[PDB]
């Protein structure tokens, strides 16, 4: 629901989402092949 | 050895890199002189770096106005063998009788 949501929120007053008591996979958000531009900073993409 | 003013230029240091995020690890009694780009799965750049690549050879940033932990460090490493040859320190000793 915070990547796909009837509408968003502006840039003065954004959505604060917090990942407790949770866990998930980051292989699944890098072979999508739908975004335009990916940066991560601090750490490689495919080693976190 | 510490070095204040032979490798301390204002205009920082662009000259020494260090590889920080390539997977290729260098073995020891190696080199690799190899300068390309970090593979983040897909997209292999290589040199056309781009979406989904990283400057694995980060610059230092030599300069005198820095503390001592930023201040540029010359380091000689000496390896060796033994029992093959000797030096002139050894000792000086020819054929005595």
């Amino acid at each position: 629901e915070v990547f796909n949501a009837t509408r968003f929120a502006s840039v003065y007053a954004w959505n604060r989402k917090r990942i407790s008591n949770c866990v998930a996979d980051y292989s699944v958000l890098y072979n999508s092949a739908s975004f335009s531009t990916f940066k991560c900073y601090g750490v490689s993409p495919t080693k976190l | 050895w510490n070095s204040n003013n032979l490798d301390s230029k204002v205009g920082g240091n662009y000259n020494y890199l260090y590889r920080l995020f390539r997977k290729s690890n260098l073995k020891p009694f190696e080199r690799d002189i190899s300068t390309e780009i970090y593979q983040a799965g897909s997209t292999p750049c290589n040199g056309v770096e781009g979406f989904n690549c990283y400057f694995p050879l980060q610059s230092y940033g030599f300069q005198p106005t820095n503390g001592v932990g930023y201040q540029p460090y010359r380091v000689v490493v000496l390896s060796f063998e033994l029992l093959h040859a000797p030096a002139t320190v050894c000792g000086p000793k020819k054929s005595t009788n």
